[PDB]
């Protein structure tokens, strides 16, 4: 009973919400309809139904339209899919400050009316995005409007982190940087994905040449089970989501961690070859399974949370562990000797019907705090410099109630981020 | 001189009207099909930890690091039975004997048994399988 | 053997009474030819409550169907149910009710005495036993408060001791039909405070307002906004009728929530009230039947309770129940909402149990409730009366038929002593 | 004190009306037809 | 939720107005005396966007036809209109329609830059209109003079609408000769032509796709400051009655196509062009890697062609539903340099609008530089 909410917002957030209740409905004996012929996620009632604990909340008409006709129609609520009218434009002054604001009040009591249901609750499950006037501006309305009324809990979020070379929006790190003016007070595990590498993962091990988007939200569908998993079935060394709150953030706005998952494989390749659980955590640090793009041989790893699943057994877990940390090229940090955190469980990694996966015994989520994600500010600051230079397109947020007076105050923000990985990689003596 | 079936209108869950009639090459509902509408038992791949469906070796060389199965748990090695005291254990029960040895081990064990009680005890264990399960078949009997 | 007497007068009490046997007919199985097909032998022992016999085991209604016109027994008769209604207490009246409580009060006062009292003393002296005498009329109207509301005062004069219960049907503005609506409802609502102990108060938009808020259909007629007036009607008698765990009567319900004599004006209620799209996604037990009941959208006579301290709280309940947080909710409703009650009183709340849940249901909670904020029905419907007294408008539709200005100037002047009543107690 | 509402509760202003197919306001609660049953009465 | 009123003003417009509603009413199933056919769910789930219904199965458009009348009403689909706001009065029908409308949002008007009626009429009803509705868009789709009466016109417009559409008949002329092999242009196929073109970009208002992005994002995407406004189209998977059989068809051919030169609507120079902002709507079932790997790949053929001093020269939409017959379609729309060609010839062809043009040409040219 350490339940948590799980909101859908924004376009980027809910395709994954549908693959996300899939991976729930299917790994349990929950049918579509709800009927069982799952307390951390599922509210039951007495007829022979269960009820998801998620609401799926955006400005956009057909994508929350397109489930309601759906084939997982009869499992939400219906007063819970709520919808205005006009889309935010990915402008963050229509998504936060002249369409958003009509329907905050409805909200809020719609988290208010789960809660008073939830016996235990943990804290909360968001799903949004890094660029949107309604996916990045927008949650900054459903988070600032929580801790002011729920305050010490434990919020996830899985946010998809503006890649390096590929983008799609133009108006982007307008608000981006507008986003992290508050979830730095009140976001602490705000997990990202970068979709770049995991256009590659699939071109290198998964014999896969032309990816649809409905390969990836299966795999951002396994990391948020596989750190769900603990809540739902016990295992032999559990983690819990107020212990989150101490193993990984060092100092109180560090707390942007990334994610893999290592035997990612098809079915004629893992026939070939064995997995132990000496490899699929040596799998993990090499430089072409992360699912976030990024080089991490220029990074020093601060505190690794290893997320074992299926058939393990501790020996080989710590036999393990002392062959990688003894490695000359990966790099850590001095004042983290202790480094690594263990989790085992239980329950095997499960499979989708009708997917690309194989049928393997062990599956590893490593979820690694890392140094080498601050050369990804350098750019991020750096596009933004540019475009307000010269105040272009400026003249659309200044339609709808945002000034000037904040973008600068965004910049020095979002430079003093860049300052503390300096003051903390800089080694004591 | 009219259809058996007319429908329902109301899109809600209505007052009865007749079917719409979807003209020659306009019918759309095969070709329209959104993948995201669309998106609105096998075999067992790697080994086991336990390695039980391999054979087990009869010597074992010294080389031999791999998991077999026949060291028990630690609590039967701390607290044996006599049998693993007296050396013999769980290959030995399950291994096919042959009739004149069970014949033999009958009335040598201590136990005196008719002719058609052992031919009873031999067709329940029998039908027990897919030592122990002679012993199984004569305490349950 | 507590037998209940029902007046249905008007072209309102024939069509709001119309739904009002149905749910008689439903919860005791009866069908509309007569008989009675079931098989739980719970609902036929007390089935002459409402039920008198006849040969071969059928079942007529005791029942008052009465009005000036002969216009809507054309159309209770043409229901589903009108072979289950008697034959002769059709009291039928050639001419036209017309809109006026001038024609049926004083022109039609010497009429009804054969009418509708010649047929009351045929019926009511006949049953084994009484309990009362239960009227609906409509207050805007000819006939409810023409004919319907004299015999108030009629049958009252014969029997003093039994209880009224007049379930009344006073107007709104908003939804509105009639521009004389001050000339027939102002001019009852003095009648009612003499000889009326227990009575409600039905409005028309707030009956809409709830077929809006709470059951999402988006075209209500007055068949659906007629089913949550007779499931109320037929709910508060659930003791006198099943058995049970704590069972009530009329009486019982009038010593709790009647302090002082002209302290008596209710208003209604009923709990269990979810949309059509979400039927199975609600849980229907205690604490949100509790949570239905007490709320400003919920209540049926269009008023805003929050205004006005409740005086007193009435309630009943059915189903199988377990009693312990029953009793417990509305030990809280009073401690966290002390505002909203008065001081002065100890206790405010009532509470009464059955056995049978209704038809399709598993729970019900009816809902009376004595406020003082009933006067702003009150108020309203006097704050329009001398706006248009000055111009003296539509008065010369009154003089010509057997009434006085002077009476006109009495029934406001003790309107106001009425609410004079429910200030000063605020 | 006001109390929430959502999107076309009441209908007391005016607006168009539509079959139900086409999606609009107040659609679903009147797609679906409202059910009940019951077995008989319990003791 | 969005809104749109049509309004047909001055003769080309009319008849590019008529095969408009053409277009839609067969891409929406919709027998012309106005019968629904419901062979997918999906053709009347938004038709509350351009329409309203009648008792029946009868649908009629939100239309004004203001100015030939006769003609349109003897052609095709004239059966569907409404007979009493034929006007030749359009303020009380304006504020009719947009009254009976629930949450507006844009407004689509068929004119022309060249002539007596659809020039300053269309002026004076964009005026009526924004002196009423202050907070829509005004899609106004129209028509100027070849470069081998505007300059009257245009100098309230750029104020107004910031969404017309101007390069014109030369263009249409030498794509019908060259990449169709199409020997007799007629003016209809012309008509046909930029009716597809209109309705290439009003999927996103009326089917759920995959990248979903309205008129209002439409705009604060590609206008970067408030007078740089005028937009080229065209439209990618043509071919003629041989080539099909010999050519293929994939997101990187068609991203070929929408990028041919020969292809856009310009009688103009991408060579002496630079495209501020750049949006690509496809329609059809198609991968997203395909998409953005090839709208990069073409970004990164030319660094110097697009844009310098922005690092996003380009934006793609997608939707799941493909135009009839083709399996999937592109239409591509630009904002670039090589239009201030034909204000330099208008213009070298009231003395304050001519002003304002020649600061309209050095705006261009201090934001090129």
């Amino acid at each position: 009973m350490r339940e948590c909410i799980s909101i859908h917002v924004g376009q980027a957030g809910v395709q994954i919400g549908n693959a996300c209740w899939e991976l729930y409905c299917l790994e349990h004996g929950i049918q579509p309809d709800g009927q069982m012929p799952f307390n951390t996620f599922f509210s039951e009632t007495g007829a022979g139904k269960h009820v998801p604990r998620a609401v799926f909340v955006d400005l956009e008409p057909t994508v929350i339209d397109e489930v309601r006709t759906g084939t997982y129609r009869q499992l939400f609520h219906p007063e819970q899919l709520i919808t205005g009218k006009e889309d935010a434009a990915n402008n963050y002054a229509r998504g936060h400050y002249t369409i958003g604001k009509e329907i905050i009040d409805l909200v809020l009591d719609r988290i208010r009316k789960l809660a008073d249901q939830c016996t235990g609750l943990q804290g909360f499950l968001v799903f949004h995005s890094f660029g949107g006037g309604t996916g990045s501006g927008f949650t900054s309305l459903l988070m600032e409007r929580l801790s002011v009324d729920y305050g010490k809990k434990s919020k996830l979020e899985f946010s998809i982190y503006p890649a390096p070379q590929v983008s799609t929006a133009v108006v982007e790190p307008y608000n981006s940087i507008l986003t992290t003016h508050t979830t730095l007070e009140h976001s602490d595990c705000a997990f990202m994905v970068d979709n770049e590498a995991i256009y590659d993962i699939c071109r290198r091990n998964l014999d896969i040449e032309r990816p649809t988007y409905t390969n990836l939200n299966r795999l951002i569908g396994q990391i948020v089970s596989s750190i769900t998993a603990s809540l739902r079935f016990d295992g032999a060394l559990n983690v819990d989501l107020t212990e989150f709150q101490t193993n990984l953030v060092p100092y109180p706005r560090i707390h942007f961690p990334l994610a893999t998952y290592a035997p990612v494989i098809s079915a004629e390749k893992a026939y070939h070859e064995q997995l132990s659980v000496a490899e699929i955590t040596n799998a993990c640090f090499e430089p072409a399974n992360q699912m976030v793009k990024c080089d991490p041989r220029h990074g020093k790893y601060m505190a690794c949370c290893l997320l074992y699943r299926g058939d393990v057994v501790p020996k080989d877990v710590n036999a393990a562990i002392a062959t990688i940390k003894t490695k000359r090229t990966i790099q850590f940090v001095d004042w983290c000797p202790t480094g690594f955190k263990v989790g085992i469980n239980y329950q095997p990694p499960t499979v989708v019907p009708g997917g690309d996966l194989a049928k393997v015994q062990r599956a590893v989520c490593m979820l690694s705090n890392t140094t080498a994600i601050a050369e990804a500010w350098a750019r991020l600051d750096h596009k933004f410099d540019l475009m307000y230079a010269k105040r272009a397109f400026v003249h659309w947020y200044v339609g709808e109630g945002m000034e000037e007076g904040e973008f600068s105050e965004a910049r020095e923000d979002m430079a003093a981020l860049e300052k503390d990985y300096e003051e903390v990689g800089v080694d004591s003596v | 001189l009219i259809n058996p079936e007319d429908i329902v209108p109301k899109e809600p869950g209505s007052e009865e009207t007749l079917r719409t009639i979807q003209r020659p090459g306009d019918k759309v509902s095969h070709q329209y099909k959104t993948t995201s509408s669309e998106i609105n038992c096998h075999p067992i791949f790697g080994v086991p930890t336990i390695r039980s469906d391999i054979s087990a070796p009869r010597i074992r060389r010294v080389s031999d690091m791999n998991n077999y199965g026949d060291e028990g748990n630690a609590y039967s090695l701390l607290h044996p039975s006599i049998f693993s005291q007296k050396g013999v254990f769980e290959r030995d029960f399950f291994k096919t004997r042959s009739k004149e040895e069970i014949s033999d081990i009958l009335t040598n064990i201590g136990v005196k048994l008719s002719k058609e009680e052992f031919e009873n005890v031999w067709n329940l264990a029998s039908k027990k399988h897919q030592v122990e399960t002679i012993r199984n078949v004569l305490d349950e009997l | 053997m507590r037998e209940i007497v029902h007046l249905q007068a008007g072209q309102c009490g024939n069509q709001i009474g119309a739904k009002f046997w149905e749910v008689i007919s439903d919860e005791h199985g009866i069908d509309p030819t007569g008989t009675y097909h079931g098989d739980s032998d719970l609902q036929l022992e007390r089935i002459n409550v409402y039920y008198n016999e006849a040969t071969g085991g059928k079942y007529v209604p005791r029942a008052v169907l009465v009005d000036l016109e002969p216009g809507t027994m054309d159309s209770v008769r043409s229901g589903p149910f009108g072979q289950i209604f008697r034959p002769d207490n059709f009291v039928f009246g050639q001419s036209g009710a017309g809109n006026n409580w001038a024609k049926g009060h004083y022109t039609e006062g010497a009429e009804l005495v054969d009418s509708v009292l010649d047929v009351v003393r045929k019926e009511a002296e006949s049953c084994d036993c009484l309990q009362g005498f239960q009227l609906t009329h409509s207050l805007g109207g000819g006939t409810g408060s023409g004919m319907g509301t004299l015999l108030i005062s009629k049958i009252r004069e014969e029997y003093p001791d039994r209880i009224m219960n007049t379930f009344s049907v006073v107007p709104s503005p908003k939804v509105s039909d009639t521009v004389v609506e001050p000339y027939n409802a102002t001019l009852s609502v003095h009648q009612l405070v003499e000889n009326t102990d227990e009575t409600y108060c039905i409005d028309n938009e707030a009956l809409y307002d709830i077929c809006f808020r709470t059951l999402k259909l988006t075209t209500p007629t007055y068949g659906d906004l007629n089913h949550l007036v007779s499931a109320t009607m037929s709910g508060v008698t659930t003791c006198l009728r099943f058995p049970g765990q704590l069972n009530a009567d009329l009486r019982k319900l009038a010593v709790n929530m009647v302090p002082f004599p002209r302290l008596h004006f209710f208003m209604p209620g009923f709990a269990p009230l979810t949309s059509r799209g979400s039927q199975q996604y609600r849980a229907l037990t205690v604490p949100e039947l509790t949570q239905q009941m007490f709320d400003a959208k919920n209540m049926m006579a269009a008023c805003d309770p929050r205004h006005g301290r409740y005086l007193t709280v009435a309630a009943v309940f059915r189903g199988r129940m377990s009693m312990k947080e029953v009793d417990e909710q509305m030990l809280n409703v009073q401690n966290k909402n002390s505002s909203y009650f008065v001081e002065w009183i100890p206790n405010n709340v009532k509470t009464a149990v059955c056995d049978i849940p209704p038809r399709g249901l598993k729970m019900s909670a009816t809902f009376i409730g004595n406020s003082t904020a009933i006067q702003e029905l009150f108020k309203r419907i006097s704050e329009q009366f001398t706006a248009m007294f000055r111009r003296k408008a539509f008065l010369h539709w009154y003089t010509g038929e057997g009434m006085d200005e002077m009476e006109f100037t009495e029934a406001e002047s003790n309107m106001n002593d009425l609410v004079s009543e429910y200030q000063q107690y605020q | 004190s006001v109390v929430p509402e959502a999107f076309s509760t009441p209908g007391w202003q005016i607006e168009k009306k539509y079959s139900t197919k086409v999606l609009l306001g107040n659609w679903v609660e009147e797609r679906g037809k409202f059910t009940k049953a019951i077995d008989h009465t319990p003791q």
